[PDB]
């Protein structure tokens, strides 16, 4: 993926300022209460019965700081997605077989949540920016489905 | 399929564009435009510049749209049928289009309306554009 | 969003499925685990293999159920709520699998009934069964 | 796409008796006719008005024919469709800007134009078979917004 230098310094100062604790679940949250079949690949993390019972799920917030993560480590090398999401596109793809437009929506509802914190210092080309990574990164952990 | 919830989300939701339809749909557009150019393929000679009074006026008529189908939620067909004869007849608007232009209105939405912008309500809003895309995308005369 | 003449052309042509319907429904239910094996996995606890008693009742089922869609063609919410609880509230199938079946089902009828699968009706039929897909993965009440 | 001895068999058995003259034309048609936005990519081809115009139009055929002769050189060389591609890759995907799904619905209605044309032979195990191929098809299409 390639962001100008403007675009990269724009994404990474917004990414320091995003909550390491929260966003991940707010994220995988919002993923499951939105598009509710993703809840299928996730029967043993207790009780989604409610939007409010899956936001607060203690499992979903765990879950979700590692799924922030990879979006870090996918920003801290984007000229190498591919191989950074190697390991975790083959569980995804070959393993859960989780559908790859799923991994688009998971992209896009992060970027609602971007948007929802930040207010109006998300700015259309600050979204821009962001678009091209959340792509690069469904692209990335699709990979072993090219 | 929305349902009774769905409906009530949405409409306490968009209610609150109000007298900001103009300035929020033009936002939507800009994200579109940006994030993803080649929608702007649709548009040749408009004026797509920033802060442009052309997308400011489109970004009325679509946000006004919207505004109509709310309310006619429950018989949206009848209610958008010159905007299906304008975009899928005439236009012939590839669907992803409107799967770009529904997510940049969740994006604005988000950015102006914090506390209505629940997970639930986002959910509901979600399904509420893709029935209005599915709308206007289809041939139904 | 099916026009008249979509209404038209789905009934006129299930209609022709008539008694087969049976035989039809289990042939894309295997035609679709085969060519898409990923869809076996809602269906642990079936015989999948060619000739299965279990594919063939359940095809009957699926058949039976498009019969119930095409006959309350103007009002499906109403109609296939009991499958929507099923498919969306508990099994929580998602969406790509129904464009997978629906697919399956009009290899099937081309297959099947050469004559009546005219361009005009496969339009008709892929958004009838793109409908009843959106039906059948909303939660709705 | 690898295919066992066996789907390649029936693959190259059912493609041989393929009309090189028309099944393209008829694919090509039915996605015009099933997939109405898709005649925006064709607006200098003429008529494109109703089913029957669609289906009977030349430059439809006759670029029908194109489109399954790349089919059929895909066939050939289906352990490097990413390369055998490239052009038409960049053809569709940056020139012409044509969203991937579209690529994946094409395929999809040429098998249906199969099953249409060669009914009880088209079987399961064939389709499955050349599901493969297509999906391989689309991928390399589409592979410039990988
Ligand atoms: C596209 C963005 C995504 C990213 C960056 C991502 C990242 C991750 C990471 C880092 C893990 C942890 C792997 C480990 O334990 O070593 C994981 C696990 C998992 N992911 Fe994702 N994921 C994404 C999308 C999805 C989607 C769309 C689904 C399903 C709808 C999904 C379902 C799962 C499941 C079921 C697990 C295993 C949970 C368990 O341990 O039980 N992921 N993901
Ligand atoms: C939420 C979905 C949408 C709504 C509610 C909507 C609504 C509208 C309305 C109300 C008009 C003006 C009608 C008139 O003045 O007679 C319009 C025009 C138009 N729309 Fe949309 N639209 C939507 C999505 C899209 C998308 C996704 C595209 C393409 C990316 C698009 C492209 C156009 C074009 C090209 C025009 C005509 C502009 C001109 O040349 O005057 N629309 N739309
Ligand atoms: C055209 C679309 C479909 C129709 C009309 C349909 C219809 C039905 C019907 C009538 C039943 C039986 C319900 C009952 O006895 O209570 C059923 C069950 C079921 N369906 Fe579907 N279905 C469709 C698509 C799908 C898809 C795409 C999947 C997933 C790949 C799926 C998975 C299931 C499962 C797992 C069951 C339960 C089977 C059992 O355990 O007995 N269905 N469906
Ligand atoms: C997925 C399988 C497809 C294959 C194998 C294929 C193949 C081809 C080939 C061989 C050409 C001629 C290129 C040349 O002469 O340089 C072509 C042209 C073209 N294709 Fe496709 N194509 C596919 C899908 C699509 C789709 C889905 C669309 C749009 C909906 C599309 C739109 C076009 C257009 C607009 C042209 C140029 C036609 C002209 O001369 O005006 N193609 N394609």
């Amino acid at each position: 993926v390639h962001l100008t230098p403007e675009e990269k310094s724009a994404v990474t100062a917004l990414w320091g300022k995003v909550n390491v604790d929260e966003v991940g679940g707010k994220a995988l949250g919002r993923l499951l209460v939105v598009y509710p079949w993703t809840q299928r690949f996730f029967e043993s993390f207790g009780d989604l019965s409610t939007p409010d019972a899956v936001m607060g799920n203690p499992k979903v917030k765990a879950h979700g700081k590692k799924v922030l993560g990879a979006f870090s480590d996918g920003l801290a090398h984007l000229d190498n997605l591919k191989g950074t999401f190697a390991t975790l596109s083959e569980l995804h793809c070959d393993k859960l077989h989780v559908d790859p437009e799923n991994f688009r929506l998971l992209g896009n509802v992060l970027v609602c949540v971007l948007a929802h914190h930040f207010g109006k210092e998300f700015t259309p080309p600050v979204q821009a920016a962001y678009q091209k990574v959340v792509a690069g990164v469904a692209n990335a952990l699709a990979h072993k489905y090219h | 399929v929305l349902s009774p919830a769905d409906k009530t989300n949405v409409k306490a939701a968009w209610g609150k564009v109000g007298a900001h339809a103009g300035e929020y749909g033009a936002e939507a557009l800009e994200r579109m435009f940006l994030s993803f150019p080649t929608t702007k393929t649709y548009f040749p000679h408009f004026d797509l510049s920033h802060g442009s009074a052309q997308v400011k006026g489109h970004g009325k008529k679509v946000a006004d749209a919207l505004t109509n189908a709310v309310a006619h939620v429950d018989d949206m067909p009848n209610a958008l049928s010159a905007l299906s004869d304008l975009h899928a007849h005439k236009l012939r608007v590839d669907p992803v289009n409107f799967k770009l232009l529904s997510h940049c209105l969740l994006v604005t939405l988000a950015a102006h309306l914090p506390a209505e912008f629940t997970p639930a309500v986002h959910a509901s809003l979600d399904k509420f554009l893709a029935s209005v895309s599915t709308v206007l995308t289809s041939k139904y005369r």
